[PDB]
């Protein structure tokens, strides 16, 4: 690992931070972070780096209100029989996980975590009540396929009572990934490297692209 | 400490009093009650240990037998004693036994109640000797090497590999640290059972095990006879296991450890009768062993905007203070937080950081104040980053903080390096040598900003407390008076694990370590 | 300013009184003389200029004229007046006739005093115009645009190649300083002619010459209106052409300029009385132009023991104090200058400075003083380096500070990049905005460190300058008692360029710009 | 121009240093400057380090008391004709040349300037006199080759009365040089890119050869 600054003279632009990343390479053994970059002049750019899109919670608070307009709510479950939260904590609780603080910690954002064992039954009782724009069930038991058979039936249900549309809906759990997901009914499924941030970033421009 | 703020100290007893309050208040209930938390606890402060085959800690199916069985209202200690009783075999072999299906607590004929009782006791009584014995045995190290007056430089280190937390621990310990500390596994305090053994993988951290308590501590035991110098190892207790994480930490003797009182439910949806019952058992076992807690007020600061919430956090302080007391632990040994987290760009701000600061050890004169570094605002620009870590700095030896949890200047890119630790030692003895008597020569003027900053945040965390106070504890949470959050008195993780007590409930230790 | 350090203002009046001693003292001789380099002022205020064919400067060549013949002792001026009368060609054509053998000053015939007298202070009276003129153009400027009430960042640009100082000068105008400083070439104060023309190359800087303070003042006149601040241009006086380069910005109208009375004698090895004679009249055209100077009280801080020769300093001050008032200059027009330069390890060090800095303030209320960064202790440790940076940038803002010149974290290595500039100065706005108030709000303890350190400074100066006045300047430094150095009252480079007045000496330019 | 930071498992040494110009050069465009360099541990060391023996004065003067016990003395000047002194002021003047201080600035040194024009036979009277350890002769014009005719002489003067051994002769000047200095009898010439540190490095330890 290296500690290696420096400056470039073009305009502050994400191909200046390009050329960053390639000076940086192209001067050994790489897999370059461009840390920081801020601008000297219209015309210069300084630089720090080390070698060998995912908005952040400020942002999307933000992208909330000049696209949005109010704050959206989130209801998220581990649904079934399924006991394990830990998951869905990860990225609805305050503390988040590994630094990526939860749902519950953003401003433009009503996280309601309804915890473990929720029955597809509830889950949708819960989801009309507190009025959801996003829903978040998380599966881990794969054992029989039990998972599968669960996050089916949760769509069946939803889309009997003419429902789906009315919601974004995410899947998510160790066992789980997009291609399962989109699948199944979900419009996305995240598997276990990823965060809150992952999640938000991507609710919150689906909800701009159906609300248009 | 002297009154450098001119602060109405009638006004601080009029808080304080709030929070005694509220406190009290909430006690009531913790003593009418038991979780299942803290049942374990006993067991393992009597031995009982190990795993079961599925890897569940043998605590874990003790306790888990006795609360099916409707037994949990007596409580651990009484079975396991009656049982010890007539069948005269250790409760480690009681635990065994029972998870072979061998043996069943609810059905052995339960004795005369004073006769299991007392021989609770006098089981209790062998394990706080090893704990009595572990708080000797630091008090003797330190008259041996003795101990720094200023602040403490305290380190963090955090492989997610046991072995390899030991060889960066160690490096630390003679790079110059006083406290280290190994980051716990992201999100452990949401388990309810402590993994057992030593730890090689975990993401975010390494876990919290006993195990791995023994082999830090022992390293750094070795370290600091080296350096002579007496490393004071920190872990932290909060989450669904508090109490066991606690008694683990005292018959290992951890030094240092999290415990703070709203955390689990503010931040971790941990229900708050679960949470008020754990960290009351978890804070006497730490008082008992004599060790120095850590609040997580920085928790309320690194999102919400730190220079309108210093009240939430001055409430907090006295909050943790009071319930610390009900615990018997003392001032001299409630290392309560704060931290240096407001906007770099704000006019005057190291002003108005410099007197809260100053407040907060004006208000707690006995504690061993620890105060965080700006992570927040910390950016890519490692050399801003520097100078924000060095105004940090000059705040604790301003205002004598005693636990210094130094920045770094890579705080916002990734776990420090070795130079990154270098640095950011030599940066702050530079200034705590360069400006070693400022606090004694420094005075604040008559009525200006900084005098009039910290009474503003005074008389609003008093504020804050009245209603507190009016509500209750639970009332508060039920609707997000304290914190910006909302919390259900019903709701959260863990409820199903609290159990009223019966009349005939028993914890040999809590008059051991407590009694009154 | 307020009195923080509770000094005792008669002990200060005291020693103020005793530098106004030794100044007017040495004053007596000064008057009753001139030196080579007052005259060749005084020509280039009356317009000759250019050089001749061995690129001599002409000023020194109708001088060296003059001299040759036994006539400076009546003074330039004169003849020069003389010859325009009964010859009737502009002295920039006496000039040339007398470099082309053409004409002999000695032998005109001299007309009645009295009638040249007057004609030489007519043609005085008209470039005095331009200079009163170009002052105006200041004050103009200033109200257009407004002044910083705070300290005032001063950077440094030094290629030795003129047209390149002025990208780097605009470069850095823009990036937010206030005062540009050009380094002059390494060693040009030795040098007894003005080089002519734009410079192209030089080691260790850019010299200094008319042409090459023309092209920088129209540079940074264009970027200024830009930015809508007025920058202020720097360069030195220093050397045994003190008075041309003064006369010389005077017309190209610098805002500041380095201009120290003891300097040349002490580090250059230039004669005292050619010295205090030089230093006399540069200050007076200086003052008259509503220049800045700045003294060089750095020079003895960077190699000696800066703790142990604070009161060296202090002296240094005073002394340079007076004089420049016997010269017409008023306080607000003296940039006294101090450092930030004790060793970063030294226990307390900071307490040390910032005391010392809040001494000069209040001894000086009314002088923009120039406090300079660390440079003897700033190592390749470029993390360390900015930190002690950020100690010095504290002391401007808590001790009022006027002019600021930015240290860089690369000091010790290089000439800053850009990158070095900017780091420097966000440096510099972190901890001037972020500790805004700090002046007002902060205090000193009844008769702690702080003030007691002051008083013993100020109690060792005055002893020294009690000595100093015993004495006598000249003697003084005929026995090294003032700066450890040891200088022959005839010794040293430009005594041979010193005559005494004869009775009928006349500088027009002294009445006109000082005028008692 | 690049500022590049890193540490390197090495006790402190001039080993490590170099492998630090080493893994610094092998990465890109060179021509490293070890700008720093500083021990984390016994097995540890920090580096800082910029890319595209001289004592020091603090050193000298230790060099001076812990090998010579007293402080040398110097005599300069511009011999003979030649009124060139700028050059020797930036060796002799406290405040020296380009960032270089001069020989009076040195604690353990007490450097006599005699300035310019000053005729061989003054300049070893008062050679003799201030009892001088080291002598230093400058010269700038060259002409007639007057400037060897007068170095050449005052060598002649120095030996005819059995004084040359006595003294560290150096000379130096824009057209001089250690080569030509050397077959004309004096025991170092240095040329215009040359500093006080050069000389003061050079003079005491020639001292110390010879004390022994
Ligand atoms: C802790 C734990 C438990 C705890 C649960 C604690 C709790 N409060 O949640 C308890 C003890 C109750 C438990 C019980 C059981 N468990 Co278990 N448990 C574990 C263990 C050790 C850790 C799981 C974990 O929390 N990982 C951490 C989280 C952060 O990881 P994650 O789920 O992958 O979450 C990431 C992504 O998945 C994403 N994500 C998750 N959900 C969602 C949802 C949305 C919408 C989005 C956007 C993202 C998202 O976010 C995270 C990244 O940030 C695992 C083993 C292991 N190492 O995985 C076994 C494991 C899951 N358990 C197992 C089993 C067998 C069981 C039991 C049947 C055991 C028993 N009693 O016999 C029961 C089941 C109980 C039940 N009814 O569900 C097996 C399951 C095998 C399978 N595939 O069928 C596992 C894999 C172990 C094993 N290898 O045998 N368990
Ligand atoms: C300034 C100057 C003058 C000044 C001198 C000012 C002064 N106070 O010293 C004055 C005006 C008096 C002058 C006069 C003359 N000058 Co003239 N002058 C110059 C000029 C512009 C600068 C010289 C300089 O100071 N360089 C800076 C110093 C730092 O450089 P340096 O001498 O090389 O010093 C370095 C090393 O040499 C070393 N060093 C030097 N001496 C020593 C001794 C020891 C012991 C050691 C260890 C090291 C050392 O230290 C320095 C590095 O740090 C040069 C042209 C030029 N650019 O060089 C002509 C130049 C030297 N002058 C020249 C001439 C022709 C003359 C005159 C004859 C002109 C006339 N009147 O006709 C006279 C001679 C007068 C005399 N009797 O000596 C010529 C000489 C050509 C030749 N080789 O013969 C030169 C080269 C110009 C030219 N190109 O025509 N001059
Ligand atoms: C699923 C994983 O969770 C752990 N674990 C801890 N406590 C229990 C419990 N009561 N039941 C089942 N697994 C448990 C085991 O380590 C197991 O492998
Ligand atoms: C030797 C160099 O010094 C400069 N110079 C300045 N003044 C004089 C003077 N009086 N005599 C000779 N050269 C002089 C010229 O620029 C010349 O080229
Ligand atoms: C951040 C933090 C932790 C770590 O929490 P997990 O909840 O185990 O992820 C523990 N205690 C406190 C007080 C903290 O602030
Ligand atoms: C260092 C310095 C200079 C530059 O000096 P030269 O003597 O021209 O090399 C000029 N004036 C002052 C006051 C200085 O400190």
């Amino acid at each position: 690992k290296v500690q290696l600054s420096f400056t470039l003279p073009l305009k502050n632009n994400e191909r200046s931070a390009e050329a960053a990343k390639q000076i940086a390479l192209k001067m050994g053994l790489e897999e370059p972070s461009v840390v920081m970059q801020q601008s000297l002049d219209e015309e210069f750019t300084f630089f720090v780096v080390y070698g060998n899109e995912i908005l952040s919670m400020e942002e999307t608070d933000e992208y909330i209100k000049e696209n949005i307009g109010r704050k959206i709510v989130v209801v998220g479950a581990s649904t079934g029989t399924d006991a394990h939260t830990v998951g869905i904590d990860a990225i609805m609780n305050m503390k988040g996980y590994a630094g990526h603080y939860g749902l519950e910690r953003y401003e433009m954002i009503d996280a309601y975590n309804l915890g473990s064992q929720v029955a597809n039954e509830d889950f949708i009782k819960k989801a009309v009540e507190l009025e959801a724009d996003v829903l978040l069930v998380s599966q881990t038991v794969t054992q029989k396929n039990v998972h599968i058979q669960n996050m089916t039936h949760l769509i069946e249900l939803l889309e009997a009572e003419g429902l789906r549309d009315r919601f974004v809906l995410l899947c998510g759990g160790p066992r789980i990934n997009n291609e399962i997901a989109k699948e199944l009914g979900y419009d996305a499924g995240f598997g276990p490297g990823r965060f809150a941030d992952d999640v938000a970033t991507f609710a919150v421009k689906t909800l701009n692209d159906r609300m248009n | 400490m002297e009154s450098k703020l001119n602060l109405d100290f009638n006004l601080v007893e009029k808080a304080r009093a709030k929070a005694k309050a509220i406190a009290i208040d909430t006690q009531e209930f913790i003593e009418k009650h038991t979780t299942v938390t803290v049942e374990r606890a006993v067991c393992r402060l009597l031995g009982i240990d190990g795993v079961d085959t599925d890897e569940v800690p043998l605590p874990n199916i003790v306790v888990d037998h006795i609360k099916e069985n409707n037994g949990l209202n007596l409580g651990a200690a009484m079975y396991i004693a009656n049982a010890v009783l007539n069948t005269g075999k250790t409760p480690q072999e009681i635990a065994q036994a029972i998870s072979a299906g061998e043996l069943d607590l609810t059905k052995l004929p339960m004795k005369d109640l004073f006769e299991v009782k007392t021989k609770a006791l006098s089981m209790a009584k062998e394990t706080v000797e090893k704990i009595k014995n572990n708080r000797s045995i630091r008090e003797s190290r330190f008259e041996e090497y003795g101990d720094k007056s200023g602040p403490l430089l305290y380190v963090i280190v955090a492989t997610g590999n046991i072995y390899e937390d030991i060889t960066q621990a160690v490096a630390a310990a003679k790079q110059g640290a006083d406290v280290i500390a190994v980051i716990r596994t992201t999100g452990q305090s949401l388990l309810d059972y402590v993994p057992y053994g030593a730890t090689t993988e975990g993401f975010g951290g390494t876990y919290a095990t006993q195990e791995n308590f023994r082999l830090m501590r022992e390293a750094l035991d070795k370290v600091g006879a080296e350096v002579g110098k007496y490393i004071r190892l920190c872990n932290y207790c909060s989450g669904l296991c508090m109490p066991e994480i606690a008694a683990m930490g005292a018959i290992e003797r951890l030094d240092v450890m999290l415990n703070d009182a709203l955390y689990g439910i503010l931040f971790r949806d941990i229900n708050m009768q679960r949470t008020m019952i754990d960290q009351n058992f978890s804070r006497i076992i730490n008082g008992f062993a004599g060790v120095i807690i850590n609040t997580g007020e920085d928790n309320y600061l690194t999102t919400a905007d730190a220079f309108e919430e210093a009240h939430t956090v001055l409430a907090s302080q006295f909050i943790n203070e009071q319930f610390a007391l009900l615990a018997g632990l003392p001032e001299e040994q409630m290392g309560l937080g704060h931290a240096f987290e407001m906007d770099p760009e704000l006019k005057n701000g190291f002003l108005y950081e410099l007197s809260q600061a100053q407040m907060a050890r004006e208000i707690f004169p006995k504690a061993p104040l620890k105060y965080m570094p700006p992570t927040k605002f910390m950016t890519g620009n490692i050399f801003k980053g520097h100078i924000q870590d060095a105004l940090f700095n000059m705040v604790t030896i301003m205002t004598n903080q005693r636990i210094h949890l130094l920045g770094m200047l890579t705080e916002a890119l990734h776990t420090p390096f070795m130079s990154d630790r270098a640095l950011s030692i030599e940066n702050a003895q530079y200034i705590f040598n360069n400006m070693e008597s400022i606090s004694e020569e420094i005075q604040f003027k008559e009525d200006g900003l900084i005098q009039k900053r910290a009474g503003f945040v005074l008389e609003k965390a008093n504020e804050l407390l009245e209603e507190i106070e009016q509500l209750g504890l639970f009332d508060t949470l039920e609707k997000g008076i304290f914190g910006g959050v909302k919390r259900p008195k019903d709701g959260g993780k863990g409820l199903n694990g609290v159990v009223s007590k019966d009349e005939n409930y028993y914890n040999p230790f809590v008059e051991l370590m407590l009694n009154k």
